[PDB]
Formats: structure tokens, sequence, C-alpha cells
């Protein structure tokens, strides 16, 4: 509507203000916008000015007179205006899979260079650079946290000595930081990007506060004996950890006022229940089915703000059967998943304003095909979407996530993972020639201080190379959920961060799920049957 | 006045030729085959085309150049391998 | 900066022959000239095909022109003014050539020294005269070669000098593996494998058995064994 | 009845000092306490459990498909008797069952047949991955020894399937050789200390044009052996001929019958002369009809192309095997003809002559990569697939085999259920995925293996090259998707959907 | 020696300013040399640590201010030198920032990687301030107006790149590739700012 009259007006508004180019077509766009203005175009001047400011703020592009992209600019402008006339808890607490968390890589120039994970069929497969960089990233995070902690100890305490610089002198003592592994010679080798040194396990005292298994970093002191070529370490100490707040303040602000506002809101929040059923829930057993039904009846009284479903949903491993018994094991696994969806939906207060989070297990398929009884790769594969059907429609709150599940909490951070890491530690605890509560405390100190969720050799347990950032304890969550069936159930707080161990679903003969209030910072466990 | 030009050429024919050239120098009666040998074949093609007197190289004249060079190579071999090599190159010889 | 031109012996490099036979030049001359380099038989019939394509392309004027312009616009960038830039940037060499080096070089220099010690470890029996002075020419080589690399066009000295020293190390190893060179270790791995399938059990169990878990054999003899075995014995192909 | 195999093996072990490893809770073998330790060897034993196949594509004067030995696993484990303790216990049990397998109840025979399945069945307990891998390796050495034994005879093994073994005889001898062939293979089987391999040599081919399992022209199968007197019609699946355009397929098939007839006639001519030179004469015999019909067809295609009715038929059907360019499907026809002809080594020169003639017929360089065939097979195979009713062990190739061939096995009429097919296909696919996740790098110059976890380039000058990356695994995933369109495969569809995420 | 690190930093800064100054045209801002910056940061922290040791030094036995206090004052000299070097470098950086803002955001190193965060929002807010100067009063003149005296309002210009029609104040103008166009000076200037025109 009347372009030429608007022509000098629009010229004044845009070109004189910003030196911006407008085509005849975008000017015609403004003409029909003026037509949409039933009133005469007098205050469109200020309206066009706000239009220009929004365009400069968002698009930052020349050639505004598009009427195509400019039409979208008009739409954004009218959305903003509608927001002008009209002038949270659910947004946070989001459930993210293993691959959802943004990748992060260490860089000497920028303490944590930003990286990107991978949902692409081509993207999800790791690379050669991913192979080298998962190891290198574990080492670099260990090195940076160690140097910060050594600065804390003394401007800094004793400094590590490059493996290569070691052998240059025989009888001299040195500080080391490297990854422990079995040397193909047969000795225990400490390996870093500079190299690797076989370590004399004799005359070596472990730090009693930490576990020690092959495939872990360590800070050690001793003589090397270049003639003997094996580092005669005297004292062996796991690399000290760093508090999440301390790590954040060392790395600076990244994504204070927002955090404190969320903390105040969470303290205002009350009775938020974080319920974890316990390791190895079995859908096959009828007695366990009745116990879980009673548990759901109990949860119906107060719908928990968090519900965790643990690995090994099926009793016995499900896998391919060439000797089929007229019905595939995968079909029973699917039917077990389909079952209890009605039970969840039967209880009205249950599955309303709720969330159910499911963790894969070794007995679960895609984790049993890889290894029937054992678990496969360290980031466990979630169940197929086909096995998720009708339970997602009967129950809207069921969430299917991989084993390294994280929750982006508004005032805290929660990491969910299920594995029998305690058994792995016990079968890999080292003997040095040189109680359950204490051993769990040692395990917690080990996990936190080492800075990795499962500091194990990739050969022992496959680790997703492009997903190694999650497996490293880069965030150091204030609360971390680790469900170990083998380990004794407990909840512990270390280095300003709380570690919760749900344990088995049934300890000996009775059903038992935890309940946790994030504001109260306390975990309570109930008993059924 | 005559300056034949390789405007048209058979890239992959020469490629398979040099491929066969390979794994033959392994023979005790076989001398090594190198890049300068290939350049030799190219200049033999140029000489043939000049001999044809056309200002443009002919593909089949270049083929006869290939034939002459490969026959010279075969003659250079030990007679024991020479027969096996001539059978192998027979896939090239008929095209001349 | 002298660039040599010697086809070592019998024309070919003869990497599978004793370096003394291979290198007619005295090894003292090699050390004093501080550089070593090898041209070997590429084979790679597919790569030979590709080389033939390239050579004909540069040989046929119609194709020659397109490679010429392709190189010129992006890479060949007026070779004359490359020489001009080289003069200007060797004027830019002289100001400083190890600001970024110091910290990383403090480790990597002694590192490469240690790999030279490793090399004499694989070259027990001294592997004759030619291999002994190579460590000294190499330690001088690092010092001269960091400056040679200038810090690259700018400030990239050590990170690439490491790769270059690796390249030179394996360059000499192709001639310093033995005093027949690779042929002797090939014979060693053959006289090894003459028992591996028929006897010598299998699957590292025999290595855990003989010589009391091969410990005496492991440090030197088994390392020499595997260095010979490795050449004959999910990232690139599929 | 593999659970009965479990209970009997448990009873047998209980007799000895060693005690059973049976565990109902976990069908995986329960050795020691871990039962769940994972390493490179753990995946090594379960994976790559496929029977290697030896194929020599050619055309030969006298070919025999031979006995076609079945149930080679139990035969091999019995012949091995001619860890070690468990191996000895299983060998004693197998010899006991073999004694029961002869002149006794059919239940003993069924148990013997199903023992091989139990040795490989993960669902059946007392199943050891080491046991399955070692039985596979034993079958490998058995095939190697069979090859060596055939090597002594004046005959060449042109194909090896470990289910049917294919050998041609070098001599041009007539009918009497077939009886002599029976006598010699009796002498061959008598020599070694085995008795469990299939006898009754069968399906001899007086002429065979061997390309693969599904492309061949065998003639005059097992009979009174009169050398083509009672000529059985040439059995020819032609998984590539099916690939062809449905209109060009009859032409290609008709010309391969013409070719077969011509080589046969030259074969009697050569035999009368004696009283592959016959193929050499065959080449010159059919050269003129071949070249004349080629251009004729090319000339027709000149106007045949650009016709909406014709192009609907001319389009090459989309099949999982091939991904080659269209390249004038008639040209594809002659390229396929060249490939099937290229088998005869002697006629390869005459084949080159025919190719020169054809490139004169349609303009193209005398030697050309575009002229080269490079036929894609894209064979998706599950290693050592088994039919529970038939108990036969054989690799099943989903893309190459006919749609009912995957469904129903050759031995028994029983048809494979789709669910286990998808389960096994996804098993191989992902198992390769984790293999990709657990590989070991290999250097560029020295070519050592990555013994170092902290490598960051080799201690050698070369970098770590690698062996088998993601990209062709992704194209294999695309082939899986194509099969999923071809065959419903809901489990496969779910697996594909997961892998995309 | 402590300022020597700062000496290298200021030599680098002088190299950068020479590089920019010798070219009248805009020089993309070089990478922020935060390596040296952080090195000086640790040095000053440890310098502060040594100053604290001087205070505790005295509290214990270094009570000879003539000596101890002299040492502390010297430290002060070193730290002040380092601080002034850093101030000079940062001021030079900010001068470059203002130059680039006027030449690009005001007349119309686009990437911020060469630039640290703090100074990133510094330059953004500086551009906002420039707009504010343009805003309200003095809107009549271009705050970043051309500093060359105006020669002739009407000049013919050939279109450097074809970009279709662009609306002027009153006359339609299509940017057809390489088309002469003889019109007033405002439009041609502003299109030169985008560079779509050429040859004057
Ligand atoms: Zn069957
Ligand atoms: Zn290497």
């Amino acid at each position: 509507i009347q372009p030429p009259l608007l022509r000098p007006l629009a010229y004044r508004v845009l070109s004189r203000k910003y030196g911006l180019s407008i085509k005849s077509d975008g000017l015609s766009a403004l003409a029909e916008f003026v037509g949409t203005n039933i009133g005469a175009n007098w205050r469109q001047g200020p309206a066009t000015i706000k239009f220009l400011e929004q365009f400069a703020a968002v698009w930052k592009q020349q050639e505004r007179g598009l009427f195509i992209d400019q039409s979208g600019v008009k739409e954004v402008i009218q959305e903003m205006k509608e927001r002008e006339k009209v002038e949270d808890w659910r947004d946070y607490f989001k459930v993210i899979n293993a691959s959802q968390q943004q990748r992060f890589s260490y860089n000497p120039h920028k303490m944590q260079f930003i990286f990107v994970p991978n949902g692409g069929i081509a993207g999800f497969l790791p690379d050669i650079e991913d192979k080298v960089q998962m190891f290198l990233t574990r080492y670099y995070l260990t090195n940076d946290r160690v140097m910060r902690n050594e600065n804390f100890q003394n401007s800094s305490s004793m400094s590590i000595t490059p493996i290569k610089n070691l052998l240059g002198r025989d009888a001299q003592n040195f500080l080391l930081l490297g990854l422990l592994n079995k040397n193909f010679k047969g000795n225990w080798s400490l390996e870093d990007p500079s190299g690797s040194v076989e370590i004399d396990i004799s005359q070596t005292i472990p730090t009693q506060g930490h576990y020690y298994v092959p495939g872990c970093m360590v800070l050690v002191e001793g003589i090397y004996y270049s003639v003997g070529n094996k580092f005669h370490v005297t004292s062996m100490t796991l690399p000290p950890g760093e508090r999440r707040e301390i790590t954040l303040e060392t790395i600076g602000n990244l994504d204070k006022d927002l955090k404190i506002r969320l903390h105040l809101l969470e303290k205002e929040l009350t009775d938020h229940k974080f319920v974890i059923l316990g390791a190895n829930l079995f859908l096959d057993d009828l007695k366990i089915m009745t116990a879980l039904s009673k548990i759901l009846q109990k949860l119906n009284d107060d719908p928990p703000t968090l519900l965790i479903w643990q690995g090994s949903f099926t009793s016995v491993p499900v896998f391919a059967s060439m000797s089929s018994r007229n019905i595939s094991s995968s079909t029973q696994f699917k039917n077990n998943f389909d079952a209890l969806a009605t039970l969840l939906s039967r209880f009205d207060n249950l599955t309303e304003n709720t969330t159910m989070i499911f963790i894969p297990g070794p007995n679960d398929l895609w984790g049993s095909m890889v290894s029937l009884g054992a678990s496969g790769t360290l980031p466990q594969d979630p169940i197929p979407s086909a096995f998720t059907k009708k339970i997602n429609k009967v129950c809207k709150n069921v969430v299917w996530s991989s084993n390294p599940t994280r929750i982006a909490y508004l005032s805290q951070e929660i990491v969910i993972f299920r594995d029998d890491l305690s058994g792995r530690f016990k079968r890999h605890r080292l003997e040095f020639p040189f109680q359950k509560v204490q051993e769990t405390r040692k395990l917690v100190k080990t996990i936190l201080d080492q800075g990795h969720l499962s500091p194990f050799l990739d050969s022992l347990r496959p680790i997703s190379w492009d997903l190694d950032h999650t497996l490293t304890l880069c965030p150091i969550p204030s609360t971390m959920v680790l469900c170990d069936t083998t380990s004794a159930q407990f909840d512990l707080t270390y280095n300003g961060c709380k570690v919760i161990n749900p344990g088995s679903f049934i300890h000996n003969r009775r059903a038992r799920y935890m309940e946790y209030v994030p504001s109260s910072k306390k975990t309570i466990q109930e008993e059924i049957y | 006045k005559i300056y034949p030009k390789l405007h048209q050429m058979d890239m992959d024919k020469v490629s398979r030729v040099y491929a066969d050239l390979r794994r033959e120098s392994i023979s005790t009666g076989s001398f090594p085959i190198t890049v300068r040998h290939l350049e030799s074949i190219l200049r033999i093609a140029e000489s043939f085309a000049k001999m044809r007197l056309s200002e443009f190289v002919s593909s089949y004249d270049l083929d006869r150049a290939i034939k002459v060079v490969v026959d010279s190579f075969v003659d250079a071999q030990k007679v024991s391998v020479r027969r096996q090599l001539r059978r192998s190159f027979a896939i090239y010889t008929l095209g001349h | 900066s002298v660039l040599a031109a010697a086809n070592p012996i019998y024309g070919r490099y003869d990497d599978l022959k004793s370096p003394g036979d291979n290198i007619d030049f005295q090894t003292t001359i090699l050390s004093r000239f501080d550089m070593i380099f090898i041209v070997k038989d590429d084979h790679n019939e597919e790569r030979d095909i590709s080389i033939a394509n390239h050579v004909i392309n540069i040989h046929t004027g119609n194709a020659n022109a397109m490679q010429n312009q392709q190189e010129e616009n992006g890479s060949e960038i007026s070779i004359e003014k490359m020489k001009r830039y080289i003069t200007y940037c060797r004027l830019k060499c002289a100001p400083r050539l190890s600001p970024q080096a110091a910290e990383k070089l403090s480790s990597n220099f002694v590192t490469i020294r240690k790999q030279l010690l490793i090399n004499e470890l694989e070259s027990t029996e001294r592997s004759s005269i030619p291999i002994t002075i190579r460590q000294l020419e190499a330690i001088i080589r690092i010092t001269e070669s960091l400056a040679k690399l200038e810090l690259s066009p700018i400030a990239q000295e050590r990170h690439v000098d490491e790769a270059i020293r690796l390249f030179q190390a394996s360059t000499m190893d192709a001639a310093s593996q033995d005093p027949t060179s690779l042929s002797e270790i090939r014979r060693f791995e053959q006289e090894l494998k003459r028992r591996l399938p028929i006897g010598w059990s299998t699957s590292y169990q025999t290595l855990r058995r003989e010589f009391v878990d091969t410990h005496r054999f492991s440090q030197l003899a088994l390392d020499k064994a595997l260095y010979a075995l490795e050449k004959h014995e999910y990232r690139s192909g599929v | 009845m593999d659970y009965i195999i479990d209970v009997l093996y448990a009873r047998k072990l209980k007799k000895e000092n060693i005690v059973l490893w049976w565990n109902e809770k976990a069908p995986l073998p329960d050795h020691g306490g871990i039962q769940n330790d994972f390493d490179l060897n753990t995946s090594w034993i379960m994976n790559d459990s496929e029977f290697p196949k030896i194929n020599n594509s050619g055309v030969y004067d006298n070919v025999v498909l031979d006995v076609g030995v079945d149930n080679l696993t139990v035969n091999t484990i019995l012949t091995s008797a001619l860890s070690n303790d468990a191996l000895n216990v299983l060998r004693g049990m197998l010899k006991e069952w073999w004694d029961e397998a002869l002149k006794e109840n059919s239940t003993a025979d069924l148990l013997v047949n199903s023992l091989a399945s139990w040795v490989q069945n993960p669902n059946a307990k007392l199943f050891d991955g080491l046991l399955r891998y070692h039985v596979h390796n034993l079958t490998k050495k058995a095939l190697l020894q069979l090859v060596n034994e055939f090597s002594a005879l004046g005959s060449t093994i042109v194909y090896a399937d470990r289910n049917q073994i294919l050998i041609k005889t070098n001599k041009y001898s007539p009918e009497n050789c077939y009886a002599y062939s029976q006598y010699m293979m009796k002498a061959v089987r008598t020599n070694p200390m085995f008795s469990y391999l299939d006898l009754n040599i069968k399906r001899y081919w007086d002429l065979l044009i061997w390309m693969d399992k599904f492309n061949f022209s065998g003639l005059a199968c097992i009979e009174i052996e009169e050398k083509e007197n009672q000529d059985y019609t040439a059995v020819s699946q032609w998984q590539l001929k099916k690939f062809l355009s449905p209109i060009y397929q009859p032409e290609f098939e008709d010309w391969m019958m013409i070719i077969l007839d011509s080589m046969l006639k030259t074969k009697q001519s050569y035999l009368k002369l004696n009283s592959e030179n016959s193929l050499n004469g065959f080449s010159h015999l059919f050269s003129k009809p071949l070249m004349k019909r080629v251009k004729k067809l090319f000339k027709n295609q000149q106007e045949f192309i650009l016709d909406p009715q014709y192009e609907a038929d001319y389009v090459i059907p989309v099949l999982p095997g091939s991904h080659l360019n269209v390249k004038n499907p008639l040209l594809e026809l002659v390229k396929s003809l060249c490939h099937v002809m290229l088998l005869s080594k002697s006629t390869i020169l005459e084949i080159r002559t025919l190719r020169k003639e054809l490139l004169k017929i349609f303009e193209l360089r005398e030697f050309a990569k575009v002229a080269e065939f490079k036929d894609p097979s894209l064979s998706l195979v599950v290693p050592d697939f088994l039919c529970e009713y038939c108990f036969f062990i054989s690799d099943i190739d989903f893309c190459k085999a006919a749609p009912e061939s995957i469904f129903s096995c050759v031995r028994c009429h029983k048809a494979f259920n789709q669910v286990l097919l998808q389960e096994h296909l996804i098993q191989k696919l992902r198992s390769d995925i984790e293999s990709y996740l657990i590989q070991d790098l290999r250097c560029s110059r020295c070519h050592k293996v990555k013994r170092d976890y902290m490598s960051a380039h080799c201690p050698c000058a070369g970098a770590w090259e690698g062996t088998l990356p993601r990209e062709s695994i992704v194209q294999k995933l695309n082939v899986f998707k194509q099969v999923a369109k071809y065959y419903g495969f809901d489990i496969l569809l779910s697996c594909i959907a997961d892998l995309t995420i | 020696m402590y300022g020597d690190l700062g000496n290298k930093l200021v030599l680098e800064a002088k190299r950068t300013k020479q590089l920019y100054a010798r070219s009248n045209q805009d020089v993309n801002l070089p990478m922020y040399h935060e390596d040296i910056i952080r090195n000086i940061l640790k040095e000053v922290s440890n310098l502060r640590k040594n100053t604290e040791y001087l205070k505790e030094q005295q509290q214990l036995g270094m009570l000879d201010d003539k000596v101890a206090k002299c040492q502390y004052f010297v430290t002060l000299l070193c730290m002040e030198r380092n601080k002034r070097c850093l101030l000079a470098y940062q001021r030079l950086r900010t001068d470059i920032l203002d130059s680039m803002a006027w030449n690009n955001n005001g007349l119309d190193q686009q990437d911020t990687n060469n630039l640290s965060h703090q100074e990133q929002e510094y330059l953004k807010e500086y551009c906002d301030l420039i707009t504010d100067l343009k805003s309200g009063d003095l809107v009549d003149i271009d705050l970043s107006g051309s500093l060359v005296p105006p020669s002739d309002v009407f000049i013919d210009v050939r279109v450097l790149k074809d970009a279709g029609e662009i609306q002027t104040e009153y006359g339609v103008f299509n940017l057809i590739k390489d088309s002469q166009f003889f019109v007033r000076q405002s439009d041609v200037e502003r299109l030169i700012q985008q560079g779509y025109l050429q040859k004057i």
C-alpha cells in the first residue's frame, strides 16, 4: 500500500540510521505492513525504528529489503509486540542422555576448549582422533586438576617431572603423574603423553583413602634407577580431586545471580522426592511384580519428582535364539516392557506430573547381545524405541535414557549411572608389598578425586571415544547417583559433593527404594516386604 | 612445421601399462621400470606422431608406440620370464 | 645449504643391503653434513597409476594448463614472489627462532636423545661404524633443524620438529636397522617363525612359559624378536 | 534337547575331578567367579565364526560338485580325537555318542546331531565361547586338510563352501572317468583316519561356468554318468541376471544358452580331435553371432531409448547387491557377458578381441576403467546360521540369496523365522560396531600395532593408519535399510532407528 | 626480568601497532596474547606473595626497614612497572577497538576469537555509546561521517556486484552488474560502505 510515499520515510528510518540497503521488494513489504496499520502511518516511524533495532540485534545482515526474510523479521516483531502488550521448575531438571551433554576438551590456551558431541548415524561412530583424545583428555583433565591442587598445596607444591625427563638421571627423585597399566614386559607401567615408565610396585605405600586399579592416574614420588629402568616409587597417591565450586571458580563463569536465584527457589521448593527403586529390577518374577505394585501404590500417595528405573529389567539375559522356542526372547523382553505401564497409569496420582527414568543393564538387550550376562561398552545402549512403544503412550512420564544419564538441575547437578564398579574395584584392588563403610568411603574418594566416572582401561570395558567427555567427571556434580548391586547401599558426601548408592532393589528379602529431598540434602530408604 | 600434440590421449591405457610394468622388475632377468621409462613411452608416441607427420597425435599411432616400447621391454627380459611376460602383455599386444 | 645428489649404490637405494655397501660416501661425511634422506621403491601400482595420470596431465598441454592454473591460484602463487617472500622471511628468520621452543624443547630434546639411546639399543654389536656417529649428527641435527624450520613461517617450531626428527630417525633406521640392513632382521624373524606354527605353543602362553615368562629373553632378545616380527606380522580400510 | 545335552555333560563332568560350569541364571559359561570379564579375546572368540570360502571362477572341461559333506562339525571333533581337559571330556562324550549314534535308537542320533548346535547355541547353557571358537577353528583345519588331500589328486578345487565342495578334474577324460572318479574318491576318502564325511559323489558338471553360488551353468548332474547323454538342463540362478532390466534379462539368458551350446559343441569337437582349446575354438565360433547381435541390439537401443513405454522396462531393478551406475544398461549387459566369459583363461585374448569389437560398436577406449565391470555383490551374511529342525550349519547370505532361500534352508523344508533372522543380522552388525570401537591402530611406516595407550603418533616416523573405518560400515547400514524396505524386519527397523540416533 | 616478560609483551604490542599503522586500511585485530598476560598474572600474584613474605618477613626478623622496607619498595617498583606495561598494552588494544568500531559499525577482524570477552562487551557497549551519540541530538550529521571533504554530489558509479534493486530516498536504483549511475553522493557513499559500488 503506497510504496513510494514510504520510500523516503523508510530511507530515513533505515539507511540514514545504519547505512542499510533496502530492496524495492522489502519496501513493498513495509507498504503492506502500513496497510495492515489501519490508522495513518505516523507512529510507524517509531515502530519501524524498533523494527530496525530488532533486525540489527538479531539478523546482523545487509539487504534488509527482502520481504522473505524481512517477512520473518516482521513476524518476530509482531511476536515481540504481542509480548509487549501482555506485559520456573519444569524448564530445569531436564533429562539428558549420554550423548546430549556438550563435549568438552582440554586446551592449555583455553582451560576447557568447547567441543560438540556426536544424533547422527554417521556422527555417533567415534574416530581415530577420538581414540587418541579420550586417553589424552583423561590425562589432560588429570594434569590440570593436579596442577591446581598442587598450587593449593604449597605458589605450588612439588611438580610432576616429564616421563622423558626422568630417565636422564638415575638416582634422582621425582614427582610423576600418569596412567597405570600393565606393561607387555610384565611390569606395571605408568604412561603419559610424553611416554611410559614401568613402576616398581615394591617399596610403594598406597594412599589408604583411595582405591587403586589399573587404568588410573596417580601422583607418585620415588627414584627411577635408570640402570634398572623401573621407577622405584616410594609413596603413591591418587591425584587429588577438586570441588565443583572450586573447579568452576578456577575455570571462571560458564554455563552467579542466576545460580543463587535458582538456589533460593530450590530452598523454597519442598518435598521434591527423588525415588530410586534399586539395582536389577526384574519384570519376570510375579513376587517381584507384586512388590513393585505395592511400591507403586506407596508412591501414589506422593508422586516423586524423580523416579529411576535400573538396569537388567529382565531377570535373565535376552538375546538372539536360533533355537527359537516358537517365541523370541526379544518378544518376552518387549512384553515385559509393555507390562506394568497400565499399573503405572492405573494409579491416578502416579504418572501425573511425574517422570520415570530408565537405565539400561547387562541383562537388557543391546547390552546382552554384546554380552549376555556382562555389560558391553561403558556408555550402555538404551533399549530400542520399538520396545518403548505403548508404554510411552500409556505412561507419558517414562523416559528412556542411556546408563550415563544426567539431570541438569537448577540449583545442583545429578549424574545417574548403574554398574557394579565396586566388584570391579575389589577384583582389581592392587596389593603393595612395600569395614564396608570404610571401603565405600575409599571408593567415593577414588571416584571423586580421580576425576573419571569409571577410571578403567578401555580394553577392560569399551568406552565411547567421542563420548569420553561424559565418562570423565568434568562437572563433578553436587549429587551423583551410582547404583551398585554388589556394593553396600549408602549415601555419602565428599569434597562438597554428595554420593548416593541406591544398591539392589531388594537387599536380602525386602523391597526398598530411596527417597531424597534436594532441599533437605538427605536420603531416606523405606522397606517393603 | 610438424608438431603433433597429445590433445587426445588414453590415460588409463598407459596406467594399466605401467601397472603391468610393475611387479616384473622383481624378475632377475628384468631391469627396474621407472617414471622416466613412462616419459620415454610418451616421447616415443610423440616420435611416432611426428613420423605420421600429422600436426595432431593419433591415439592408435600412440598405441603402436606403446607396442614398440613394450616389445623392447619384453626383449630386454630373460627368455624364461620373457614368454610369461609376453603372454601377460598379449592383452596389450593385439591392440598394437 | 648443499643439496646432495647420490644414487647410493648400483643406482637404486638398496635399502635391503648393508649401509656400508649402500652408502658409498663415508659415514663421517654423512654426519658432518648432518642430513640423511632416502628415496625407495614406491611400488603401489594404484599409486603408480595415479602418478602416471599426473605425469601425463602435466605432459599434455591441454591438461598441463589446468593443473598449472589450479596450482597458481591457490598454491604455486607466482614462484618468483615466493622467492621474494622467502628472502623477506629469512630476514624474518634471524630476529627470533625459539620463543615458543624453550619450554617444550627442554623436554623433547632430551627425549630425542633418549630415542637415540634406544636406537643404539636396537643396534647392539655397534652395528659397525656407520651407526655410531649417527646419534651425534642427530643431536646436532635437532639444534640446526629447529632453526632450519625457523619456527615454521611463524612460531611453530617444536610441534613439527618432533615429527621431522621422527622422520629422520626412521630414515636412518631403514639403513641403521642392521649393518644387509632389513634383510638380516628379516632372516631373524624367519628363523623365529620356523618354530611358531609347528611348535612354540600359541597365544602368548608360550611367551609366558619359556625362559621363565621370557623375562631374561624379554628385555633384549624378545624385543629384537618382535621388532623383526612386526613388519611381516577399524580406522582406514572399510 | 540341548538342555538334555547340558544335564548329560554335567553328569559326565561330575564323574571327573573337575566340576561343571553350568549356570542357569546366566546362559554364558560360568568359569571361575567373574563369568563377565570383557577383553579383546572375549569378543575374538564369539566373532569371526564364519566358514571361510574358497572360490576360483572359471570354466573347466570336467567339473564335479562332489559329495557335499554335511554336519562337518561333529565329524571334525570326532576326527580330532583321531582347555585340553574339557576338550578330552567332550571328545570322550562324543565318541560315546557316536557309538550310540550307530545301530541304536533314533534319540541317540538326534542328540548327536544337536550336540553341534549346543556347542554353538548361546541359549543352551554349558555353552563356551572358547568351545565354539575352537570348534570353528577345528573345522577350518578340517577344510584345510581336505584341500590338501584334494591337492594330491590331479584335480583343482575351484570352489569351497564347507557344505558342498567343488572340484574339477584337469584331464579331458570321457564317461569312464566318472566311474574312475568314483573309484579315486573312494581311494581318497579311505586314506585318512576319518569315517564321518559324506560319501556318494554327486552333481557332476560336464560343463560349469562358475561365477559364485548363484551364477553358474552346471550340466548333467548326478546320473548314470554318460557325459551329457541324459543332459540335465543347466541350473542357473543368476543373481546378477535377476539384477538386470526385466527386458534385457531374457536376451542375456538366451545368449548364455547360445554360448553354452557353442562351447558344448566345441567340446565334443575337441574330444573327437583328442579321441582349454575347446573354449578357444568356441570363442572364434561365437564371435561373429555375438558381434552381429551386439550392434543390432545397440542399433535398436538407439531408437529404443527415450521411449516412456520402453524406459519403464529398461530401468534396472533396484537390488541390494549392486550400486553401479546405469551406464546404458545394454552396455551393462555386454559388460556382464564379458565378465562371465573372462573365466576361461585361454580365451581371454579372444575376449579382448570381442571387447575391442564392441568398443568399435559403441565408441569407447580400447582399455577403460569405465569399460571395466566391477560388479558389486554387497553380500550380507550371518556366520554359521542353523535351522533347528534340520540342525544344518551354513552361512546365510541375505542379499545374494533368493527371497525364499533365506526363508527356507536347502536341507530341510523348514523355513527360518523372521525374528531370528533379524536378531542374527543385527547381532553381526552391532558386533562389528563394537569391534570398530575396540580396534588397535597400525602404523604407517613401521606398521607396528598400538601397544601404547598414550601414543599421539607412532614412535615410528609414520602415523597410525588403521584398518576398517566407519564409512563403509555406514554404507552397509544403508544396505541394511534397503533390505528393510525389501523385507519388513521390524526388529531390523528398530535397530536402524536406534543407530540413526 | 619480571618486566622483561612485560617487555616482550610490549614489544609484541608495538609490533602490532606498527603493523596496523603502516597500512592506512583496517588491520584485523591480532589474536589476544593471553598467554603472556596470564604469565604476568602469575608473576604478579607471586610478586604479591613475595610482598606478603616481606611483611611476614619483618614480623619475624627482616625488621631492618632500611633493608626490608627498601626491598618491599623495590618490589613495589617492579609490580608498578608490570602494571604500567599492561595498562599500555590494554590501552593500545582499546584504541584499535575504537578504530575498528568507527570504521565498521560506525561506517556500517569481524571474528571475536582474537579478542577476549571483557573487551568484547567493552567494544559492543562502545558501539552502543556511539549510536547513542548518533541518537537524539546531532542526528542531523553522521557521527561517523566521512572525514574527506565532499568534492561533488553527483557522480557516475558503476555497479561492482549485481545485487538487484536497492531503494534510495526518491529514485529507484537497480544494482545491475557493472552499470553506470550518475546520482547524488549520499547513496553512492553508503553503497561504497557496503562496497557494492566502485570506481567512484
Ligand atoms: Zn532346516
Ligand atoms: Zn611406526
